[PDB]
């Protein structure tokens, strides 16, 4: 099933999105 | 067609892996712990093709944030 794999890609890359990775 | 656009993002967004690995171990000390998990598991995923063309823009902007917040210029 392709929903649940897309589902965890986009999770993670949220993740990384919202971190401003504050230096 | 979108996929052969897909596939084609993703064979030029790869340049920029090499970075993303440099910064995990360069950058080991002052990142947190789940930040090098993400940066892992981000270059992982650029391994496989089946990636969606939105996690690709997702990407494609996370990386113009890391070049800027390491090493910038």
């Amino acid at each position: 099933e392709p929903k649940i794999k897309e589902d965890a890609d986009n999770a993670m890359l949220d993740s990384l999105l919202a971190d401003p990775f504050e230096n | 067609s979108m996929k052969e656009k897909v596939k084609a993002k993703l064979v030029e967004i790869r340049k920029f892996v090499p970075f993303i690995r440099r910064v995990r171990i360069d950058f080991q000390d002052t990142l947190s712990k789940v930040q090098g998990h993400r940066l892992d598991a981000l270059v992982n995923l650029l391994d496989r093709e089946d990636v969606s063309m939105s996690s690709l823009n997702k990407i494609e902007v996370i990386i113009d944030k890391l070049r800027t917040r390491f090493n910038p210029r």
